[PDB]
RNA sequence: UUGACCUCAAAUCAGGUAGGAGUACCCGCUGAACUUAAGCAUAUCAAUAAGCGGAGGAAAAGAAACCAACCGGGAUUGCCU
RNA sequence: AUUGGCGAGAGACCGAUAGCGAACAAGUACAGUGAUGGAAAGAUGAAAAGAACUUUGAAAAGAGAGUGAAAAAGUACGUG
RNA sequence: CGAAUUUGGGUAUAGGGGCGAAAGACUAAUCGAACCAUCUAGUAGCUGGUUCCUGCCGAAGUUUCCCUCAGGAUAGCAGAA
RNA sequence: UGGAGGUCAGUGACGAAGCCUAGACCGUAAGGUCGGGUCGAACGGCCUCUAGUGCAGAUCUUGGUGGUAGUAGCAAAUAUUCAAAUGAGAACUUUGAAGACUGAAGUGGGGAAAGGUUCCACGUCAACAGCAGUUGGACGUGGGUUAGUCGAUCCUAAGAGAUGGGGAAGCUCCGUUUCAAAGGCCUGAUUUUAUGCAGGCCACCAUCGAAAGGGAAUCCGGUUAAGAUUCCGGAACCUGGA
RNA sequence: UUGUGACGGCCCGUGAAAAUCCACAGGAAGGAAUAGUUUUCAUGCCAGGUCGUACUGAUAACCGCAGCAGGUCUCCAAGGU
RNA sequence: UAUCUAGCGAAACCACAGCCAAGGGAACGGGCUUGGCAGAAUCAGCGGGGAAAGAAGACCCUGUUGAGCUUGACUCUAGUU
RNA sequence: AAACUUUCAACAACGGAUCUCUUGGUUCUCGCAUCGAUGAAGAACGCAGCGAAAUGCGAUACGUAAUGUGAAUUGCAGAAUUCCGUGAAUCAUCGAAUCUUUGAACGCACAUUGCGCCCCUUGGUAUUCCAGGGGGCAUGCCUGUUUGAGCGUCAUUU
């Protein structure tokens, strides 16, 4: 049959880890992330896909630089103590 | 038996047990404890006593 | 108690460097400590001492290579501003100041007069 | 309604050929000068079979007549040529089997 | 022309948007060589271009870059200008001589649909202006 | 698998520190609502699938 | 024999710059169909959705190869009409 | 111009099946190879003062106590 | 049941496309055109539902036209002012 | 009914809202008011304004709960029994004694993919193991994976894929040696220099792609709660260097 | 049972590459009574980094919603009839 | 196995429910009318009925709803000449 | 007049409705202009005396430096003689630093924690071999420096 048998055989995977974004959908074969299109040089994004780009948007992370540059800002960039 | 960092290898870890306990390693050897830490056994020569050793550092 | 950051910037560079050695040893020493024994933030304490030697090192290496760079263009880019990309990329006010012969003696012949109507 | 096998082969990703097992392309040899103004001897040393291919091929060697190397060429095995023969490639050859008049 | 890149010349639609050939580029060939040359030489800011030459494959033009962060251009206040940001892909952006002529940007009655913008003035008298006292 | 790379280790590693109960002190923390690690994996149940 | 000029190179040469993120707005390219026409093909949806390239705090436009036909107005932009 | 970023002031708006998917360790748990899909889940009491102690039970728990204004507030807790 | 054999792994072929010793078969339980998101709250003369009370008045399934015959307009019947 | 502007200087911790109540009164009714319980913080009448304003249905949405019903059923893989111990409690745990089975293309001993700690020890039965459980692949706490010789790493296959270059508005496409100016090691001059040098030759003309192809080299014995061709003891070998 | 060897049969099917390591042609250069030629003879010295390594591998450790009579590659294979 | 026990324990379906004959009725009633009758609680079977359950009949028709395919339908189109 | 439906001046269940509340959303208005090769956004590992998640941070790791305030943090411990002070703090501000592996990601590759080359230093009786520490090596373009190639072409004889 098509259904409990095949599923018992399929055991290869087809996607893994990918180094730009930990998500298990480099594809081994394609060499080519499903989801942020690794090794492209532009993150993968789609106007349609506005829930993926809320996912993965500016925000959801650290922000370790900008969270700051907002601050600097505000004090005008100085320098000195 | 130590608990080392994942970026040493055996040469460096040689080296720091020389440069730290002043003894001399018959051999080194490695692995990486699933927990994610390397894991060290260093073995040295017939003229030291490693129980010694681990007493100088204070565990016994 | 912890080592403070004045005496630290008092204290010689040979000084800093053997501070920090004995720092890292009795590190060494509360780590095994804190292996054989329950809790202790005294380990904390000699990290955050290891950590003010450190820093102060690093700002007089810098405050160093800063004064054997200082009055020369051309500085190494860890010691320029950080202002902004767009900042540091956008004209200096010099650049933006200068303006031809023509618009400067457009300028000087007529400015802008300060005019007003009472009567 | 859908493309069919022709134009499929055309595209030719399971349709190209399966040259795993074949000798090198059998081409003669180039023509810079000893063809064109003269001869060059050849010995056929090995006659082999090509797989996907019904004739026979020949590894010939020549001399290189500009550097101190030997050329090995495939040439299509004519019938009556037999290994460690000599063989004769350019204008001035003599009209006999196998040679390259 | 600019055929377009429909495999086997299938739209899927009407046959207005059926054919396929003579489809013509909206930008001047002028146009997408001083792009082509700007994505070369993204350092630089196009200025303007010329043509120099034609044949029937190919049409060849010359087109002028300045450097932003040459310190004479940084100086020589003539150009400052383009050393500002504002400039960034003034060919990208439609800005040179051949892009605000493909643009249409003149005055007159001839460019009512594009004299401010295309796409800002058809948003203009589209957009349903409601006011606090509806008028 | 047993013969796997660096980064599946790692991962494992992570997966292996993640997989404990919550200690009971968080629990006695003043203005705290958290009773249980609700993220808690077993490796019947939920497969990470790396 | 030795110097140039032009064109084209090579350098872990000296110093710089570009990429990428980001769409709320802005400048373009490309570009449908559902839908309406009580059917449907022009038309409509729509010079829109999707896709692509490029900036700024605004962008674009902008000081007429303009509008006009009047006793003429006088860069551009926006609102009421 | 302004459904983005930063800061601020408000409303005849909604009030935990409503309002953003998310008032809460929410783009989390979880599913799919993948693109992607995507929840549920607020309230003890002013204050834990969160039930010492006796007894039955192997124990969980029960009975009696005790704290509390209320235990017709006892983790399974506002009303129910 | 020694082979046009069986099979693991690595590869290539991607949706009007692939692949098919050909059954419209197979293409991740989906195939006479996969799956995902968006256009999209697509359209529906067609089904289903359409949430308090009382009082007063109170019908039509007929005329004409319509790719009109399960529908509309029109006139007629009814209410209100 | 939810909100808003007025007024009742309206009701209220001496108890508001809410909910329960074959208790009462009023209205034809939509409903309103009150009596009695629970409850603890807000709420109402009148004149107006306003709307996300009234449910019995839509194989309506979400959640919860029934009859069926202690019902169908928990019947494939031959099969269990006696005693003791531990335990609150044993058909199920452990030990012994029997009886059996898999019967070496095994129900044995290892491995690949996959899983990721499931391995092991000590405590331990709230949930899971569709009966039970003192047991467990369950829960809690910890321990455990040791290599020059085994693999990866190296090579290239099918194939993938930068560079030069050419297309495409462009995301990107073709192309892998082609229409490219495509380039690194030896006795080395022996002392301030220096893969600049009195010197020398070429022609694969990136890279990735196999834990089953190719391939440098380790065996025995012992050892642990768990690791061993990896640790220990002995005995060897290969590569690189000197 | 496994390995090996010398062989025979089969094909319009004749059953990878490359890395790597040797050897051979040729004679460049160098070499002589306490001084030179051999580290492809023997012995002697040092080092050999990084990641994996536990366990299951299946009527309970994988997939099939699960401790599912399903599916899932392979090595060793005693005695009697 | 079913069956009876100890333990465990669902689902389909359900307007309300469940005895008939005739009548009339949307022309085949469990309910309505006339008559026959009619006594708790139940167990194992059983397959006449519940026009039993499973699914907004797939046969047929309508829709100014599609889609697969064909062609000498209408209008176009890649390619080619 | 037993067991088996209806209703409670009645409790106890199941369940989470109503009511009341709200560090949350949603709309409106106003002010401002600030990402990145001086390495962003986003990932992956790790960092606390007791942390799994969330917050913050990067081997100087729930943080260092500087400034301000002034005596805490607190779930339990821990140094309270720091508490009339160059000084507590899960404080605020924030200008100096640190910033692991990555990522436009940059020595080449990457289902490798794989494989090189250059410079300096140290050790192994060593310029070549090995190891350790430190600094580097991407591409496309612009200006300039040096080294070049082309009977492309001038000055036109040993």
């Amino acid at each position: 049959g098509k259904g409990t048998p095949s599923f018992g055989k399929r055991h290869n995977k087809s996607h893994t880890l990918c180094n730009r974004c930990g998500r298990r959908s480099f594809h081994v074969q394609k060499k080519t992330c499903s989801s942020c299109g690794y090794p492209a040089a532009k993150t993968r994004s789609y106007n349609w896909g506005a829930k993926a780009k809320r996912r993965h948007t500016t925000g959801t992370g650290r922000m370790r630089y900008l969270k700051h540059v907002s601050r600097r800002f505000k004090n005008g960039f100085q320098t000195g103590s | 038996v130590f608990q080392v960092s994942m970026k040493a290898n055996k040469y460096q870890i040689k080296k720091a047990v020389k440069e730290l306990y002043e003894v001399d390693v018959l051999k080194v050897n490695t692995l990486v404890r699933p927990n994610g830490t390397k894991k060290a056994y260093v073995r040295l020569t017939a003229d030291y006593d490693a129980l010694d050793i681990a007493n100088r550092i204070g565990y016994i | 108690a912890g080592v403070k950051a004045y005496e630290l910037r008092t204290k010689s560079k040979e000084q800093l460097a053997s501070q920090l050695v004995d720092l890292k040893k009795e590190l060494a020493e509360l780590k095994v400590q804190k292996l054989s024994r329950p809790s202790l933030p005294k380990i904390k304490t000699v990290r955050k001492s290891i950590a003010c030697v450190l820093t102060v090192i690093n700002e007089q290496q810098r405050e160093a290579v800063r004064q054997l760079y200082k009055g020369k263009k051309y500085q190494p880019k860890d010691l320029r501003a950080k202002k902004t990309r767009a900042l540091r990329r956008a004209l200096t006010k010099f650049e933006a100041s200068q303006v031809t012969e023509k618009q400067r003696k457009k300028q000087i012949a007529f400015p802008q007069r300060k005019y007003a109507i009472k009567a | 309604g859908r493309v069919i096998r022709n134009q499929r082969k055309g595209a030719g990703s399971i349709f190209t050929s399966h040259t795993r097992l074949r000798q090198g392309a059998a081409k003669l040899r180039t023509l810079d000068y000893a063809e064109r103004h003269g001869y060059i001897r050849g010995i056929v040393k090995q006659i082999v079979h090509d797989s996907g291919r019904g004739a026979p091929l020949a590894k010939v060697v020549f001399r290189d007549p500009y550097k101190y190397r030997l050329r090995e060429e495939i040439f299509i095995a004519n019938e009556g040529v037999h290994t460690g023969q000599f063989i004769y490639a350019g204008k001035k050859a003599s009209l006999n089997v196998g040679n390259v008049l | 022309n600019r055929k377009r890149p429909v495999p086997k010349g299938a739209t899927y639609g009407k046959p207005t948007n059926q054919g396929v050939n003579e489809l013509k580029y909206q930008r001047s060939l002028r146009a997408t060589a001083e792009e082509r040359v700007g994505r070369r030489a993204a350092n630089l800011r196009v200025l303007n271009s010329y043509w120099v030459n034609q044949d029937s494959t190919y049409k060849y033009f010359e087109v002028i870059l300045v450097d932003p962060q040459h310190k004479a251009i940084r100086r020589d206040a003539r150009y400052n200008w383009i050393c500002d940001p504002v400039h960034k892909h003034r060919e990208a952006r439609g800005l040179t001589a051949t892009g605000k002529k493909s643009r249409g940007i003149n005055k007159g009655h001839k460019f009512n649909n594009t004299k401010a913008g295309r796409r800002k003035t058809w948003k203009r008298q589209n957009t349903l202006s409601l006011w606090r006292y509806r008028k | 698998a047993a013969q796997k790379s660096f980064r599946i280790k790692q991962k494992m590693a992570k997966a292996k520190k993640q997989n404990r109960p919550l200690p009971q002190w968080i629990r006695l923390r003043t203005n705290n609502t958290i009773r249980y690690n609700a993220k808690r994996r077993n490796w019947r149940r939920t497969k990470m699938n790396i």
